[PDB]
């Protein structure tokens, strides 16, 4: 049985007779040793999406990076988040409204260098509620939204036996 | 058995009978929406050709398939981050309640977040979070990313909207909040489905503990049923199909001799070995593309799901809807959004007629032979005597001329019946 | 970056294009990408395996294209709903859904032309300077309850006045601006004031 990955030792209750287990996702997760009757636990190496954060090339050359669902002690401003390690970002104390997501809570800005932060979702305002004061304007602004919209597709058309076997 | 479309109710239909409403009931309906789905994200190459340099190098002969389905799965991604931002990022200040919570009798300690635990949720949250393998399927390359909004965020949210549309009604959805005594809100609110203030604040006490009582059978309707949350449970156990569906999709041979790549691998030299690879190319990225596709299809019903709950979130909870039927069955007076995993709860009141009289009515009345119509209710009679009242509660009023308006002559209006009309 | 839900629209169709073509050059497993190359070398009991393999992969890639722009069109076709939807309510009328037609309270909104979409310019009422004032759900003046028709009672904390709700305008409180229901018993919150009878 051959493959890649970390072996521990296991806390499996195995029955005499079985050689090998295998996980939910009908995966070999569990191996007997052939010398020593030791059952294994055999876990993939670490893995996981790398993304990379970045203000434009306008701006900076900088960027951090993102290793998704990785823990910050398996990848050789190392800051570790619910949504992996991210490196090269500094992590500062003072939330601000969200530019580049991360995840979890977490975004990230050019500020220099490129800093995360737990984004906010707005300033406070306590509204000074009681039971017979009203509040009501004297005075009003207009304002013009814009709202842009999708309405149509670029109208392709593809010739089956042209592409295929032109 | 042939079944049923209901209890049969015929009307009791004439020409000068109408039924007025002589008290109402407040009704609270539960309204649950899915908003978000869980973002999953899969490396083809992982998932396909595992630790393995030949069966990457034979993928390449694919070209961009791997590619285009990484940037569908971002795409998904993205969207149901962006359907949690559109439902619940639609205030523009964090709003709070005042520490005294004095409502006016109007109770909303259920709905209102309970500072007692570490997570800052309601009761009633907590009910929906509480009522609705990782490994295995992440050990395949098969990722999941953490919403971009926690649940503290969520909660902050739904609890910042809360303390705007309590505090300062539907101000806060137009421009800047401007503080209102609940009451007066409520006055508007029931001004905006035809009834007069007097109505509710004669009947104040009434009407907050019918709030009250409904609100308690909402939490006893959701500690009590179990299948009540099925809409999110539904979005959760397709989700965990899919993926358990794609990740036994790979204990699959697809005509090779082994679904074990590392195997195939070890037996075999490039010249077979190719050929039994190519078969599990075939086979797993036809799978991984069924579910990428699937995911597409589902990721649109959630889309429309999410538009749908931003769409009542606007119209129902930052304002008030005269839509039928659109925010809860009655007539709309307000709603309260409550987070729930991956999607929202609303909490629509409603004005309910409840007891029901009938009356004797007429188009118009003719006094000095002039023809007198209703300036905002219409004309009834107990019987003996006619009265001008407001259409949704009856309320009986003495007909004069500050509440009824002439037009024409009494010889055009079909029904019109003879009475006095009083001039002060 | 002001009109980006129009360009990713065209991004995503151009990748979708250029991501159609290029699967031209794949071999799928075929000893060329190029039909000529192989027509050119191999007789029919070669060729054709060769190029089953080709139709394989290209169909393939086809298919994937075919099904992206269904669904891409679905949501082209649900937002086009949306703007026309937006059309009739906020440009053919005026609308009282809130937040369906701009940020405030729509007064009206106008159309524009944009590449494969439409912006729509929202003109909204939008409250501005705040002022604070005291309110009273009612007032008792001859014993009996006097409630607002259209406005509400405020006091600038001497004087009452009955002012429209979304515009401070404080008129002299009358008979002609107020309707009179019950006693003054009832109603939480009454205060004590004068109703004028001009
Ligand atoms: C209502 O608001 C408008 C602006 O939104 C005010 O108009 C401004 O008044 C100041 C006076 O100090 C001028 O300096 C500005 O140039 C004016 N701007 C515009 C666009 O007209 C208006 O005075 C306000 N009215 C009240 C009664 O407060
Ligand atoms: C209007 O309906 C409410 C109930 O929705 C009535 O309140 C109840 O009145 C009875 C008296 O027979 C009491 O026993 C109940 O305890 C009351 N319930 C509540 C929740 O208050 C109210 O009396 C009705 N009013 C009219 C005029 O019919
Ligand atoms: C607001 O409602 C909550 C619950 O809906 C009330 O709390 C209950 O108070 C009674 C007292 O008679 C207790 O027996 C219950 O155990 C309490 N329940 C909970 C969940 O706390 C609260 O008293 C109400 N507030 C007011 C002012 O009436
Ligand atoms: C219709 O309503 C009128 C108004 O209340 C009723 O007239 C009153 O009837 C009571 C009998 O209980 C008398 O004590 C009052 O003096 C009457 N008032 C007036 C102004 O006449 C009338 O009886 C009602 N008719 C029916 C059939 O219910
Ligand atoms: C309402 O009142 C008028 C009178 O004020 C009624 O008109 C009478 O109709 C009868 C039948 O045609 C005539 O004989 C009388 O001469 C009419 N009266 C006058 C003064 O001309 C009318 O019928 C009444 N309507 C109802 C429905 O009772
Ligand atoms: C509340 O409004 C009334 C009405 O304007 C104010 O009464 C006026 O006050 C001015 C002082 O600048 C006098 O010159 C007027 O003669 C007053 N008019 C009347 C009819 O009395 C009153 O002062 C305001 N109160 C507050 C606290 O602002
Ligand atoms: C509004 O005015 C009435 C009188 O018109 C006030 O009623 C008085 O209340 C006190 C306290 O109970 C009694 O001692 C007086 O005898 C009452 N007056 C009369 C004429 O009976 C009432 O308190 C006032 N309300 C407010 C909020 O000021
Ligand atoms: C060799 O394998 C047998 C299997 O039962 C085991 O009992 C024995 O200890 C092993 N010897 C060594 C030196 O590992
Ligand atoms: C981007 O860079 C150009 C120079 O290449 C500069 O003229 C322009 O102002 C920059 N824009 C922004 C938004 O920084
Ligand atoms: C990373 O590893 C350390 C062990 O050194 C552990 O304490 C920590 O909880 C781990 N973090 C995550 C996110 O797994
Ligand atoms: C945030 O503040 C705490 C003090 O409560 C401190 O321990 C922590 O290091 C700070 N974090 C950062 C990133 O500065
Ligand atoms: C009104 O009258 C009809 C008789 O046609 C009767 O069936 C109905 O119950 C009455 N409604 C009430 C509220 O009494
Ligand atoms: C109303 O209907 C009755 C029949 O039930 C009829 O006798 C009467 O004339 C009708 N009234 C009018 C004004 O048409
Ligand atoms: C109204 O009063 C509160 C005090 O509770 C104050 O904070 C607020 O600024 C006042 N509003 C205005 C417009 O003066
Ligand atoms: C309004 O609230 C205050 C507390 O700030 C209280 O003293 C007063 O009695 C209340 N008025 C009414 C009518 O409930």
């Amino acid at each position: 049985l051959t493959g890649t990955g970390v072996l521990t030792e296991s806390n499996k209750k195995f029955l005499p007779f079985q050689q090998f287990g295998r996980d939910i996702a009908d995966t070999t997760d569990a191996v007997r040793d052939p010398q020593t009757l030791e059952i294994l636990d055999i876990t993939p190496c670490s893995f996981g999406g790398v993304s990379v954060i970045t203000p434009g090339t306008n701006t900076s050359n900088q960027v951090a990076v993102l290793y998704q669902g990785v823990n910050c002690t398996e990848v050789p401003n190392v800051f570790q988040t619910r949504a992996g390690c991210l490196i090269g970002a500094e992590h500062v104390n003072n939330s601000y409204e969200c530019d580049i997501p991360i995840g979890a809570g977490i975004c990230a800005s050019y500020q220099q260098s490129i800093i995360a932060y737990t984004m906010s979702l707005g300033a406070e305002n306590s509204v000074a509620y009681s039971n017979n004061s009203i509040a009501i304007p004297t005075n009003f602004t207009i304002s013009v939204t814009t709202e842009i919209l999708p309405v149509s597709m670029t109208k392709t058309s593809v010739d089956c036996t042209m592409y295929i076997c032109g | 058995y042939t079944m049923s479309l209901g209890a049969e109710n015929s009307v009791a239909y004439s020409n000068n009978s109408i039924a007025i409403p002589t008290n109402f009931t407040i009704s609270v309906t539960t309204e649950i929406l899915p908003v978000s789905m869980t973002k999953t994200s899969v490396d083809c190459t992982m998932y396909i050709c595992g630790d393995s340099t030949e069966c990457s190098n034979l993928l390449l002969q694919y070209g961009s398939f791997c590619t285009q389905l990484n940037r569908a799965l971002t795409g998904i991604a993205v969207e149901q981050d962006k359907n949690t931002q559109e439902v619940f990022a639609q205030v523009k200040q964090i709003y709070k309640t005042p520490p005294i919570k004095d409502f006016g009798g109007f109770n909303f300690s259920q709905i209102l977040p309970d500072p007692s635990k570490p997570s800052k949720r309601s009761p009633i949250e907590d009910l929906l979070f509480n009522k609705v393998l990782i490994c295995a399927q992440k050990f395949n390359g098969l990722t999941v990313l953490p919403p971009l909004l926690t649940d503290e965020m969520i909660a902050q949210y739904t609890s910042a909207l809360l303390a705007g549309t309590i505090t300062s009604g539907w101000t806060f959805g137009a421009g800047p909040a401007l503080q209102i005594p609940f009451p007066m809100q409520m006055a508007y609110r029931f001004n905006g489905i035809g009834v007069t203030q007097n109505v509710l604040y004669e009947n104040q006490k009434l009407i907050a503990n019918q709030f009250n009582s409904a609100i308690g059978k909402i939490q006893d309707s959701l500690s009590s049923t179990p299948s009540a949350l099925g809409k999110l449970q539904d979005v959760v156990n397709q989700n965990a199909q899919a993926l358990n569906t794609l990740v036994k999709q790979l204990s699959s041979n697809f005509g090779a001799i082994s679904s074990v790549l590392n195997d195939i691998l070890s037996r075999l030299d490039p010249p077979e070995a190719e050929v039994q690879i190519d078969r599990l190319i075939t086979g797993r990225l036809q799978s991984l593309q069924t579910y990428v596709t699937q995911q597409l299809i589902r990721a649109a019903e959630i889309r429309a799901s999410a538009n749908l709950a931003a769409t009542k979130m606007s119209e129902c909870v930052l304002g008030q809807s005269k839509r039928v039927d659109f925010c809860g069955k009655g007539y709309h007076l307000m709603s309260f959004p409550q987070s729930a995993p991956h999607g929202v709860v609303f909490l629509h009141v409603t004005y309910v007629p409840a007891q029901e009289k009938n009356f004797t009515t007429a188009p118009a009345i003719c006094h000095d032979g002039k023809a007198h119509f209703p300036r905002e209710g219409v004309f009834v009679s107990n019987g003996t005597h006619w009265f001008v009242t407001q259409r949704n509660f009856y309320e009986p009023q003495i007909i004069t001329t500050d509440n009824t308006f002439v037009s024409g002559n009494c010889d055009v209006v079909i029904g019109i019946v003879n009475n006095t009309v009083y001039d002060p």
